[PDB]
């Protein structure tokens, strides 16, 4: 009986059309369940399974101790499984952030809020610019590139991984140009060697400052060699070399994963 | 290549078998015909061109129209254009960055329909399709097959898209064939016309379709191509005259396949 | 937003529950937010409430529900009931599983499935309705007429059950239920209840029990609390206290709104 | 007696909301008051066959009137299916053991199938929006009776008889509230059996004088005088029985003053 209920001059909005049609094809333990759709002339309801709390409220209630490392490993393993299932079913999510990730009491975590999702092609065309919440937005989008696809979702998960470990947002920018500079200060200013084609993209400029790359032992003190290795592969500048959700599942970091209860 | 292209193709091949209307549904529809449907789709092509909409958006709208007319009984001829307008509005909302306003879909129908009548038809189409709007198209399969051209040939791509577009017009016979099969036949026929080549071996392993298994659909498409200058509906031939499409609709079709 | 939600010709229980609940707008009655009807499914959308009184009582087995909170809960329940009876509605299935509580200190009547509108005066209605433990003696003795009094009886059972943390009258069958009531309140006769000897399922054979002092039945209650309970468990349903008059009992002179755990 | 007064106040509030428009029939193009009279007459016969309560019949008639006030074009061939569903709904609301859906088919003589009755049920519930707890003439009568102590059974049955006669004739009874017809019906019953008038206690309770009841009392006196000649006769048949004390056999009074 206990469920979560979404209650929706241009008729049915495009966000709802996309949310329902995509979410009803996705059946996976780590994707929130759409139980039912209630459709009349006057009103339209989405009935979702009830989940205890979002990851943002859990991180805030855990802020003194942080989330134990084993539970961070469990949550990232599950989120990569759900994301891999999305990308296997031609779905980009495009708004991964802690408020859209829901947890139960038994130790599970699930992707939710598919309102800004869309079905992608093989190969991809140009899609809507300036997607994803600023703090979790990948450099491809900031720099205004013709094409983006699955990689933008892996960027967002990398920002969320670091945020679970440090207990603060990794790149908390105030504007597009402030977000870019905060990214460049931690990972270094990109160039043609590490990211071929970067100086050709529409919103790049040669006047950008050149910061050296920082050791990840300073960006993420609590993590071991394997965790730093995975985070740096999820935050690769070139979206062609950024690790996939599927390949990330097989990383040495997950070779001792358990399922602890929050 | 990305480690999910294989998976996406397998998943589309599974789902194309499900979003299915019946061959000759039009015989159980007493006030409308294949000819009235041919006129409707040729008009949607023009609407596509006027508002600079994507080819994917036209392919989805046609899918929505055939599934709707397969389910609802006694759709009257004074409503057939309103079904079409609602299908293109939904496909626009699903697939486009900047969909035209409701006011634009009223304006292209020159005030035959009110805004309230177009929103009621949108509600009705969504109820009949149960929000299953993410349908596989010929366009989606062609786009995947085009990657097996090395190097990339955009003249072949343009003829392939033109032939797939011609197949939307004629319910008899193209309702008999799955989108994956119509894409296969269109790609081979464009390849053979422009380049002299055939359905490649890399696509025989990927799809599981031999040249022999494509032959029924390929013989129907060859006749559509030969006969296209004489067809009553001419909006697709005019669209693919443009330099954007390398003027492929002006090319001489091959007189024989073998 | 989080909701309680019910799905499923269309059943008599749903016709009664929807038609009656949508007239009952009161802070101590579960809010029916919306009703969506299709040619296939019928949806009842209710406000979300934390947990039922039965689950709170078990989770409070260590300390028992403290008295200030018991007084608050009974006060609010009687306000909701008073409201029901005043818009000619009988609940007829009051038990701890059908009383829902929030974190902020509120309690509310829920599940109007077995409910119905009553005329003034009342006819014979459904032969036996309330769950055995909470069922009034007039129903067990099979009287033609029952009314508002059966809801006050059920509530009196819930009052004692909060205070002692166990069912007052937990009987197995209809004749076992009476013998458990008769043990505590004494065997009724023509004096206390003018009628009993007439009524269809009464027998002269019925055994005798002398009345037990409420000092033992519900020990931790003060004089005022014991007075209110005997006025809610009175045998004759014409003389049993109403929800309205119960709100004016001196037990409530010092009522407040405590927050649960 | 402390709920009796609050319930009468509440019922008086809701009888103005659970209302149809008087001039609904002239807008309903394929139906007349005449046809309505024949259908309400038929449901009485149904009531008797399945020993249904009088309240059930009063509720069904309320649902039928409100449904024809809302829906635009009811074909006369559908009018009996509307009635079958209205009575099914009322039985589910009000009866302990409501007759089965198969039973409600059996009485149409297979005019309409099961599918069609469940379909018409749904349409009625959507139109009324589950607002099925309507005040009736019966509910108001039942309250007035408590002011004759001890009860006079002959007055009660004759008041119920006269209230049930009001259900047949849309013209004129649609332009009177249930509470008013109950007042007119009780005073008419009381005067024919005992010679007594609308009592002081029910004037204090309702705030209705006998002047205020006059328009309705004079319409109900005429229906009662010429009930012997009416085309519909199921109600008179009903109330000849000893269950209702044979009150339809009583001669009406010639004058009221």
């Amino acid at each position: 009986e206990v469920v979560a209920l979404k209650k929706i001059t241009e008729g049915v909005p495009s966000t709802a059309i996309r949310e329902i049609s995509l979410l009803k094809e996705l059946n996976h333990p780590n994707i929130v369940k759409l139980l039912d759709v209630i459709h009349t002339e006057n009103k339209l309801y989405l009935v979702f399974e009830f989940l205890h709390q979002d990851l943002k409220k859990f991180m805030d209630a855990s802020a003194l101790t942080g989330i134990p490392l084993p539970l961070i490993k469990s949550y990232l393993f599950q989120l990569l499984q759900g994301l891999a299932f999305c990308h296997s079913h031609r779905v980009l999510h495009r708004d991964l952030k802690p408020q859209n990730l829901l947890i139960n009491t038994e130790g599970a975590i699930k992707l939710a809020d598919f309102g800004l999702a869309r079905a992608f092609g093989v190969p991809v065309r140009t899609y809507t610019h300036e997607v994803v919440t600023l703090w979790y937005r990948a450099p491809e989008i900031l720099l205004g590139c013709k094409y983006y696809s699955t990689a933008v979702d892996i960027w967002s998960l990398g920002c969320i991984f670091a945020e679970m470990v440090t207990r603060r947002a990794l790149f908390p920018g105030d504007s597009e140009i402030d977000q870019l500079f905060r990214i460049f200060r931690t990972l270094g200013t990109p160039d043609e060697v590490v990211w071929p084609g970067v100086t050709s993209m529409p919103d790049y400029k040669p006047s950008f400052p050149k910061w050296a790359r920082q050791d990840f032992s300073k960006v993420v003190p609590p993590l071991d060699e394997d965790g730093r290795s995975l985070l740096s592969q999820m935050l690769h500048y070139d979206p062609n070399k950024r690790i996939s959700a599927k390949a990330a599942l097989a990383h040495p970091f997950f070779q001792d994963v358990t399922k602890p209860v929050p | 290549v990305p480690d999910y292209h294989e998976d996406i193709h397998t998943y589309l091949r599974e789902m194309e078998v499900k979003c299915k209307p019946k061959v000759g549904y039009m015989k159980k529809q007493p006030d409308i015909t294949n000819s009235m449907r041919a006129i409707l789709v040729d008009w949607l092509v023009e609407v596509g061109e006027e508002y600079k909409l994507q080819n994917e958006t036209l392919h989805l709208a046609v899918n929505y129209i055939d599934r709707f007319l397969s389910s609802q009984e006694n759709v009257l001829r004074g409503k057939l254009q309103l079904v079409g307008t609602a299908a293109m509005l939904l496909a626009s909302k699903f697939e486009e960055i900047y969909p035209p306003e409701v006011a634009e879909f009223v304006y292209i129908t020159d005030d035959t329909y009110t805004k309230k009548q177009v929103l009621r038809m949108e509600h009705l189409v969504l109820k009949v399709l149960t929000f299953d709007l993410a349908a596989p198209t010929v366009n989606q399969f062609l786009t995947q097959y085009f990657l097996h051209q090395q190097p990339a040939n955009c003249k072949v791509e343009s003829l392939a898209m033109f032939l797939g577009e011609l197949s939307l017009i004629d319910a008899d016979p193209y309702l008999k064939y799955l989108p994956s099969v119509i894409a296969g036949a269109a790609f081979h026929l464009a390849l053979y016309t422009v380049t002299g080549q055939s359905w490649p071996e890399s696509l025989i392993r990927k799809t599981g379709y031999t040249l022999e298994s494509l032959k029924p659909c390929l013989m129907d498409l060859h006749q559509t191509y030969l006969k296209a200058p004489q067809h009553a509906q001419q909006s697709i031939r005019e669209k693919y005259k443009n330099s954007k499409y390398h003027g492929v609709s002006l090319l001489n079709p091959p007189e024989t396949l073998n």
